[PDB]
Parts: structure tokens; sequence; C-alpha cells
């Protein structure tokens, strides 16, 4: 799978919906083919790898034990309840898999709010005791770079990897371990509707002429003011983002947002 | 020379989610099978007590491959519960984003999830690009030259001689494999198109964000309609239309010809992976409250009796737990559903999966493109009939060939082709409606204190239903019954094998260490375990 020349990436899937994986496939300039053939060596990835079963387990072992070293990218929360039983791969709990592999990585990136902070399955009452990577593995000294969002902007993953490869270090991180180059501003301070906000010009309903006219979505629940992300700047798929589609921000790059930001249509 | 004994495939890769497949092999053929889903999240438990308006944001996160589908199902479900009839334009926009989801999903499934079961990428290195170009140009109106395919070969050569095979590490085809049949040139064409599809899918997904804010995980639906006033503008409609047009060209000119070339080379695969019973919910409504207003209509078929399609009765669905890791053994209709995890480890108390086992009138039912296509055909759907018949004639096979792994794979292509065309029809109707001066996209509604609702989506993997019981204006019960739950859940309390389990019986396996034949059948159902278990 690996060796020298391209940096080895091991991509793990814990308790996840595969939306973070899909977001990376939307990579643009560079595209995912450039990333996989030229930039990186993608040495394990359950969604797209050819090997399955024992052959896939062997490819994972080969990648993790490489003298050349590897980068881990982790999608999904780690279920920790009932000794990790709620999530297994190859009959190993996800907690055990991550506890064994992540301390061997040269760097770990937690990709998506599930891997950074626990995510949707950690929402109350958290029946599987799902935890973010750094929370679950604090004891092992794992300190993943957290790229949050549900799913994050793939621009933020690629920018973080490129930085790491160039500088041999993590970029400046905020107090949630997210890179300040992407997460340093609220969604709200970047939003085109901020003049209506300042003017107290709020849509009272989605059917209203005020919503048609693009008035602020704060009264309809928008969490832009308490959410850190670069959505209005970079946008998604080179073309849009939630408020420009007329829907409030649901706070999806914040910890515990499923419980902190709900009801989503209230402020 | 043929293996007797167990084979375990864990993880099953090139699916969504965490699947363990177990088989018993006798004399080189599968005689028994178990479909074991090995992650649980419990979204139904998490939803209890919450605002019904919030359900679609949580359930969308059931799955990011079949992104949007669950937001759509939950929103249809809560729309239904509150009794709102959304405006025509909300129906059009929702329908258009769903049609775009199918095209993205099926193109990625064929190339990036399924094709490595059939395509030896490293043999593409020994192909003659000039011969390969001639073959590629014979099967498509798109002209491919020798230089075009050499560029691909040059790029692959450099990748392979680096020794870092990445996603091709330990592939079942490395060094050759008796169940891989393609010649080098066909491997090179398929590989070229795999790579091409990696960039094309970016545009197919972008089509959803034009109206739907972003992909993955759209953010434009609300109870009552949609939020995206910008979707009414000629600029956004034009942007959507251009992405759709390019995506449809790729379906017509690259995916379907490739599908046919591979199916022709693997015609033995009409002999494996058949199933008996089919269910489909219909999709792309004119009337949100009438399934029979959908472009594809609902139906149920037992024992391949397509001459006697039965009406779909939503009250005949029960989800079993006797072979699942939940409390007890009682099957439940989803408006009386229960999600009470109780793990017993693999085959502990004869339980082996986190999926429930949905049964329709007690029977295991395949859902997905092969159900939608066959039932639509049988209902006289003219577009489905014209495409299916032309595929059958190109392959030189009879309709019976459809009841197989190859047939299911072909049906996913037929449905992609048919939906790609129909998106243009919906788009034009949408445009026509705007031109009449209807600019309304959301309707007002009120939250009842007590209600029941159900939302039906025919997703790229089949019939999806979300079920809500509202109590004191909050979520009293919320149950998802997802297409992969139907197809890949375990046995029921009558011990009937699920569609995937049953389909696996009779599978030949040439090399037990590299059981690509099991992957071909399992991948032909396009499993989604995050969907199936939620
Ligand atoms: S962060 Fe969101 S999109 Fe990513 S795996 Fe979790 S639920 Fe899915
Ligand atoms: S729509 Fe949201 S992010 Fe934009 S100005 Fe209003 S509250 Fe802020
Ligand atoms: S919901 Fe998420 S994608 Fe951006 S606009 Fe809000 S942080
Ligand atoms: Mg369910």
């Amino acid at each position: 799978l690996m060796g020298p020349r391209r940096p080895s990436v091991v991509y793990l899937h814990n308790a996840e919906c595969t939306g973070c994986s899909e977001s990376v496939l939307r990579a643009f300039e560079p595209y995912i083919d450039t990333l996989i053939l030229d930039t990186l060596s993608l040495d394990y990835h359950e969604t797209i790898m050819a090997a399955a079963g024992d052959a896939a387990e062997a490819a994972l072992e080969q990648a993790v034990n490489s003298p050349h070293g590897f980068i881990a990218v982790v999608e999904g929360g780690i279920p920790t309840a009932a000794n990790g039983i709620y999530g297994k791969v190859a009959n190993h709990t996800m907690l055990d898999i991550c506890s064994r592999i992540l301390p061997k990585a040269q760097a770990v990136i937690a990709y998506g709010t599930c891997a950074t902070f626990g995510g949707v399955q950690a929402a109350k009452p958290n029946p599987t005791g799902a935890k973010g990577v750094n929370d679950a593995l604090k004891h092992l000294g794992v300190k993943a770079i957290n790229i949050a969002g549900c799913p994050p902007n793939p621009y933020n993953l690629v920018g973080t990897i490129v930085y790491y490869l160039k500088n041999k270090a993590a970029p400046e991180l905020d107090s949630l371990n997210r890179p300040t180059m992407f997460f340093g501003q609220t969604v709200h301070e970047q939003c085109p509707r901020l003049p209506h906000f300042d003017a107290g010009e709020f849509a009272p309903s989605f059917e209203s002429e005020e919503a048609r006219k693009g008035w602020c979505l704060y009264e309809l629940g928008c969490k832009g003011p308490v959410t850190m992300n670069n959505c209005p700047k970079i946008k998604f798929n080179q073309t849009n983002w939630p408020v420009d589609a007329g829907h409030p921000c649901i706070g999806c790059s914040e910890p515990d947002f499923w419980d902190a930001m709900t009801p989503f249509y209230q402020n | 020379s043929s293996y007797s004994g167990p084979i375990v495939v864990d993880p099953v890769t090139r699916i969504e989610g965490h699947l363990r497949i177990e088989v018993e092999v006798e004399n080189g053929k599968v005689k028994n099978a178990y479909s074991s889903s090995t992650l649980f999240r419990g979204l139904e438990i998490i939803l209890k007590g919450r605002d019904p308006r919030d359900a679609q944001h949580f359930t969308q996160r059931t799955c990011g491959v079949c992104t949007y589908t669950h937001a759509l199902a939950s929103t249809r479900c809560v729309d239904n519960a509150v009794g709102v009839h959304i405006p025509k334009n909300a129906t059009y926009i929702r329908n258009l984003v769903l049609g775009a989801q199918y095209l993205h999903d099926h193109i990625v499934h064929f190339y990036h999830l399924h094709a490595l079961d059939f395509v030896d990428v490293t043999a593409a290195l020994k192909a003659d690009p000039a011969k390969a170009a001639k073959v590629a140009s014979s099967i498509s109106p798109r002209k491919t030259t020798a230089a075009d395919l050499k560029a691909v070969q040059d790029k692959l050569k450099t990748f392979v001689e680096t020794g870092q095979l990445g996603p091709f590490t330990n592939a079942y085809f490395l060094g050759g494999h008796p169940a891989y049949y393609l010649d080098p040139e066909t491997n090179l064409i398929a590989t070229a198109h795999y790579l091409e599809a990696l960039r094309l899918q970016v545009k197919a997904a972008r089509a959803m964000a034009v109206f739907g804010a972003k992909n993955p995980h759209t953010q434009f639906t609300v109870v009552g309609g949609v939020t995206c006033y910008d979707a009414l503008t000629p600029q956004r409609i034009a942007e959507f239309e251009a992405l759709w047009k390019e995506t449809k060209a790729f379906v017509d000119e690259v995916y379907i010809p490739d599908l046919l070339v591979v199916a022709a080379a693997y015609k033995d695969w009409t002999q494996y992976g058949g199933t008996d019973n089919f269910i489909t919910f219909g999709e792309f409504p004119k009337d949100e409250y009438d399934l029979n207003s959908r472009f594809f209509k609902p139906g149920v078929v037992f024992k391949r009796d397509f001459k006697n399609i039965k009406p779909f009765d939503k009250m005949q669905i029960e989800e079993h737990v006797r072979h699942s890791w939940y409390e007890g053994a009682e099957a439940r209709h989803p408006w009386k559903g229960q999600t009470q995890p109780k793990y017993t480890d693999l085959h502990g108390d004869d339980r082996y999966s986190w999926m429930k086992a949905p049964r329709y009138m007690g029977e295991p039912m395949e859902t997905g493109p092969l159900a939608q296509v066959l039932i639509a055909y049988s209902q006289g759907h003219p577009k489905v009939k014209a495409v299916t018949d032309a595929v059958l004639a190109k392959l030189g096979v009879g309709p019976e060939a459809l009841f197989s792994t190859l047939g299911r794979t072909a049906a996913r292509g037929i449905e992609t082709a048919v939906i790609a065309e129909y998106v243009g029809v919906m788009l034009q109707e949408y445009k026509d409606n705007i031109a009449k001066g209807d600019n309304v996209i959301c309707a007002p509604w009120e939250m009842p204190k007590q209600a029941e609702g159900v939302g039906f989506v025919n997703a790229p993997r089949g019939g999806l239903s979300h079920w809500i019981r509202i109590e004191d204006g909050k979520i009293g019960n919320f149950q998802l019954v997802v297409p992969s739950t139907w197809t890949l859940g375990p046995r029921c309390d009558k011990n009937k094998l699920s569609p995937v389990e049953a389909s696996l019986i009779g599978t030949p396996v040439a090399d037990a260490k590299r059981p690509v034949e099991i992957l071909r059948t399992v991948h032909s159902f396009d499993p989604c375990i995050a969907c199936g278990v939620h």
C-alpha cells in the first residue's frame, strides 16, 4: 500500500454515517484523484478499498506498522458503553482498534463532529456511550487535530493535511483543537444577511415575504452567531451554503450541538 | 479441487457501514449465509421526547451516502402527521434533488464500490491502448482515442511502480484470479472511466447543492415545503440544468455502455444471487398524499409472480427481533416499534445482527433498483419497459436473467438511465409552473398535540419509511424502516433467510482466501449498514 515517496494515510471508520467520507470525495482543486494518486497514499479506507476481510485486515496492519510512519484520519465517534460492544470491525471493538492504532500515528486528524466531539450518536441519552477521539483516548495521550462539521468542509481537511506535510506540525489550534485558519470566525460574522440582523429585520416564517427577500433567519433558529466555521466564505460544492439556501445554521461544527442547539428552529 | 468450511468476510469493504458476512461452503459452493451488522447508534432512542421539527436533522445523519433521503423521509413523515399539503414547487424542488441523488449514488456505486469486484486494474497496464480505444469507441457515441487511454495507463503505471498500491493493496485480482474475466483492454476502459467518474460525481453532487445548500447533508427542507427562494431564479435553475445535462451524458455514454460490456463478459452471473419477493414504495409524486401519483408506483410481488402485483398495505410491515440484538422476540409494526438493545455476541441465543428483520405479510422482501424496475415494468411503465427491453436485447438474454446478481446490477443502471431522463421532465414542469406565476415554496401548518404520520421515500436502495407518533406535541415514538434493513437484516422469528442471505446460497467460490464471488452478490444489493441499523 505504502513505502516511501507518498505520505501514508490510514482512514478509520468508527460510529459514523459515511457523510464525512463522502465530503472528501467532493474535494476540488485538488480533486480526490490527485489527492490519492499524487499527494497521498491512501492505504486503508473501508469505503473504497479493493481488499475485504482478512486481506483488508492485513493491509491495515501493513500500513500501521510501516517504518515510514502514517497519518490517521478518523471518521465517527467511538462507542464506549458495555466495553465497546456497540461497534466492531473484524470482531474487534472500535475502542480497542483505535486505542491500538492511534497512538502509533505520527499525527491524528479527527474528521467530522462525530470523531471530534462525539456527534449524533452521542446526543442524549447516548445509549452507546459514544465519545469523540480525544475524549475517548485522553488516557493514551492521543491529541487529534479536530476538523468539525457534519460533515466538515473538505477544504478544511485538505488544507490541514497540506499544512502538516509542509510544516511538519499542526497549525494554530483553538481551545477545541480546531485549526484557527478555518474555525477562527463565527459563521454569523461572515454572513451576507448580517445587515438585516443588525437592523432587526428577521423572517418570521419560512413562507413570509421577509424570508423571500432574504431577511435574517435568527428568529427561525439560526445558530450562526454561536457557531465557528468558514461556510459563507468557502461555501460547499463551489456553489452554496445553508443560509444562502434560506435555512438556518444548525450549529453543526460545535460540540454537543445536537443537544446545545436544539430545538433547531428556536433561539 | 474445492473448499469445504466457513468463510468470514469482516469487514465487507466497498459498502457503507460495518457488515460481517459469514458463509458455510460445501464443495466450493455456499450452502448457508448470515448477514451480521456490527455497529449500532440508536437514533430512534435519541429522538424520543424531541421536537418533531428537529427529527429530519438527526435522521439525515442515518447516512451520508444516501444523504438527503432521510431528511426527505422525515419531512414527508412530519408533513403527513401535521396534515400540511406542501406547495407544488416544494414538491418539484424536493423531487429534483432526489433525482440528482439517485444519479450521483448509482454512478459512484457502480464504479467506486462495485467495479473492483469485476475489473482487474493492474491488468490495465498490459493493455494495448489503441485496441482499447477502438473497443471504447464501439460501445459509446463518445469517441475515445489511443492517446486518451494511454494517458490513463501512463498515470497508473507510475502509481503501481511506486509500490504504494493504496486502495488496491491486497486486491483480490492481484497476481490474477480465476473469477476475474476481463481482457486487458476492457480493464483499461473500465479503469479510465473509474477515474473519470471520480471527477464527474463532483458535478452530480453539486447539482444537489444548487437548490439544497450543500452535499453531503442538504439543508433546504422544512415542514410545509422548502426554504430555497433562490431555487426559483433562472440562474440557479440554469446551473442545476447544466450539471444534470453533463451527469445524464455520463450515465448514457459511459456508465451504461460499461455496465453492458461487463455484464456481457460475466453472463454466468445470471445464474447466482436470485431472490423471490419484491417490495417498492414508488417515487417522485405529483400528490404527496397519494403513492399512486408517483412516476414509479408502489407494489409488492411474491415468488416472482409479476402478473399478480399486490397493492402495498403499510399495515402489513412488521420488524422482527428474534435473531437481532434487541430484547425478546416480538415483531412490531413501526407505529408500535421498539428499539431496546440487548447484545448477545455472534450467534448468542441465535442472534447475530444489529439490524431488525422487516417482513411483509411475514415474507422477506428484496427492495432497491431490481424491485423498482421489475414492478414498474410489470405495471406497464413505458420508459422502464423501453430501457429494460433494450438492455435485455443488447445482452442476448431473457427476462429471467433479471433474477440474479447480474440482473440487479443491470437494474441499477436501467433505473439510473430512466431517472436521468425523467429529471429533465420534472425540471420542465417546474419551469412551467414558475412561468404561470406560482412562486410559493412553503405552506403554513400547525403542530397537533397528538398525531401519527408516515413518510415514504423510494431511495436508491429501495423503500424507506419513517414513522412518527406525536404525544404532547413531542416525539413519542420515531421508527425508521430502511431499504437495507429489508434486504440485509437477519432471519425473522419464522427463521426465513433475508434476501441477501438467501441470494448467497449457491454462490461458487473459486478461492476461499479471495472470495470475490460473495462480494459480487453482496455488493449488487448496494448495502448500507448505517441506514440498515440507525
Ligand atoms: S460528523 Fe456528521 S456527517 Fe460526519 S460521520 Fe458524523 S453524522 Fe456523519
Ligand atoms: S441568517 Fe444566521 S448567520 Fe446570517 S445574519 Fe442572521 S443569525 Fe447571522
Ligand atoms: S449547519 Fe453546519 S455546514 Fe455551516 S452553516 Fe451551520 S456550520
Ligand atoms: Mg428502525
